[PDB]
């Protein structure tokens, strides 16, 4: 029983390693518990997206209501403070996942997520804009507890000299802005207009943000072409 | 409210950047094309010419050609009087460019700029060499029924192509268009039942069971019930004589409550009673209803 999984999560971590996930997602929802822990941490201690992907597969088939997710949180926060490569984008997208879960303890682990998050607010910035767009995402209640730091942030980070570090902020933003109108618009314009006056993308990136908000006539014809 | 009260200073000032920044700056060009599409539908001539140009000038240029092709559609779509001239140079360019074969955003820049009548005529030809690719059979689907201006011609050039296709992974698309939508019979499925006879690829079977079924839509003359009934044997065998259970079970679950009156063969019933002791039960949940 163990002596297979850890086969199969060493397989994963080194199509192979979507297939291992599957399957161990279906054999742990049919049927030890000790052994997946173990295997979990020696992945996640070395290969990075195996452990990720094995810890997001188990999330929400075993059933962890808050003895996995103080596990989860402790392995969450090694890998947001280094911005890994493309992978980790799964680890975070794993966090996310596991937060919105909705457990007891995922309200008090989103505001100690988003409290660390400003703080970061390029391996600091980027990593905090998925982080905080993976936890608007998935909770997007929790996501208004603390917004006009936010704003306040966003603003002072998407003027670094970097390219797909606002892309990631626009993107952060723009999710903030969607909650805001689903349920700040004179300090973004205001903001805006003052970087208006590297300064390019950015710039243009909060505008095109902006106008999709305010007029969603055009972006149903985005939808409907990026579908056909 | 906000937005809508500074929205001229803004597109004055976007105006500016895009006409200032013409080739000094690939990040703010992908970002001002993008831009472009927002400003147009916000803010509906010397600013709709000034962007069309820029997109123009943006076209033929390199790792442009995509996200320009996509704010041009944007803007036609917004304004059809904008475009009424302005339209014949996408199609000029996009006339040569199909013959000579990237070709993704060529599809999308037509889809998105289609939604006056006599330019679709001679555009089919271009389109039809560009190649066998989803977007394109989607594009021209949309075009379909949106504007229905020549559905036999649209019918034509999507039945000379599939005619000619399976004369010969690249036509199980082919046959998806086919069992796609509608179309205007019995001479394609006789032969269609020969791809999965000889044919050892599993994915060009699982999608030959499903047009096979789809396609099967003429079911009081001797002239078609022979046909039919003869069709029909084919994917019974195949149903249950099968490796692999996945190619069996979309056989069946296309066998669904219509063809009541055509399953109650005797020799028809053979094949379906064999599927009641099968290996795996999603076969014999299937079989049992």
């Amino acid at each position: 029983s163990n002596v297979s999984v850890l086969q199969q999560f060493a397989s994963g971590l080194k199509r192979a390693k979507a297939a291992k996930e599957l399957q161990h997602y279906v054999t742990m929802e049919l049927r030890s518990t000790r052994f997946y822990d173990q295997l979990n941490h020696h992945i996640f201690e070395l290969e990075r997206k195996g452990g990720i992907l094995a810890i997001a597969s188990l999330i929400g088939v075993e059933g962890g209501n808050a003895t996995r997710i103080g596990r989860f949180a402790n392995y969450l926060r090694n890998l947001l403070p280094s911005n890994d490569p493309v992978v980790m984008e799964m680890a975070s997208k794993a966090i996310g996942r596991l937060a919105m879960a909705g457990d007891t303890f995922t309200a008090e682990y989103v505001e100690f997520e988003v409290k660390r998050a400003l703080e970061w607010l390029e391996g600091r910035r980027h990593a905090a804009v998925l982080v905080l767009r993976e936890l608007a995402i998935s909770v997007p209640t929790f996501f208004f507890q603390q917004v006009q730091p936010f704003f306040d942030n966003i603003f002072v980070a998407v003027w670094d000299p970097k390219q797909a570090i606002r892309e990631g902020a626009v993107a952060a933003l723009r999710a903030c802005l969607i909650l805001t109108t689903q349920r700040w618009y004179r300090h973004t314009f205001e903001e805006a207009e003052k970087g208006f006056d590297d300064r390019i993308h950015g710039a243009l990136l909060i505008l095109n943000e902006l106008v999709r908000i305010s007029s969603m006539e055009g972006e149903r014809l985005r939808e409907e072409m990026e579908e056909i | 409210l906000v937005e809508s009260r500074c929205c001229r200073d803004l597109m004055e000032e976007k105006f500016d950047q895009v006409c200032q920044w013409v080739l000094k700056c690939s990040l703010i060009q992908m970002t001002i094309l993008n831009l472009l599409p927002r400003l147009a539908a916000f803010r509906p001539t010397q600013y709709l010419q000034d962007t069309m140009n820029h997109v123009l000038s943006c076209v033929k240029k390199e790792k442009e050609r995509t996200a320009a092709f996509q704010a041009l559609g944007l803007l036609s779509v917004a304004v059809r009087s904008e475009f009424k001239v302005y339209l014949p140079r996408v199609l000029d360019i996009i006339r040569a460019a199909l013959p000579p074969k990237v070709d993704a955003t060529v599809f999308t820049c037509i889809s998105m700029l289609a939604r006056i009548q006599q330019d679709i005529k001679e555009l089919l030809e271009p389109m039809l060499a560009v190649g066998l690719s989803p977007a394109l059979t989607a594009v021209l689907y949309d075009l379909s029924r949106q504007i229905p201006q020549l559905k036999k011609d649209i019918q034509d050039g999507l039945l000379k192509m599939l005619s000619l296709v399976l004369m010969h992974g690249s036509i199980t698309l082919a046959l998806r268009t086919l069992g796609s939508f509608e179309f205007e019979l019995t001479q394609f499925v006789r032969h269609c039942a020969d791809h999965f006879l000889n044919s050892e690829h599993k994915e060009i079977r699982m999608e030959a069971a499903r047009t096979c079924s789809r396609l099967l839509t003429p079911s009081v003359s001797q002239t078609a019930v022979q046909v039919v009934a003869d069709v029909l044997s084919k994917l019974l065998v195949v149903g249950i004589t099968d490796p692999d259970p996945d190619i069996r079970y979309c056989v069946l679950a296309s066998l669904d409550e219509r063809f009541d009156a055509h399953l109650a063969q005797a020799e028809n019933l053979q094949a379906l009673f064999v599927a009641l002791n099968d290996q795996v039960f999603e076969i014999r949940e299937l079989a049992i209803c």
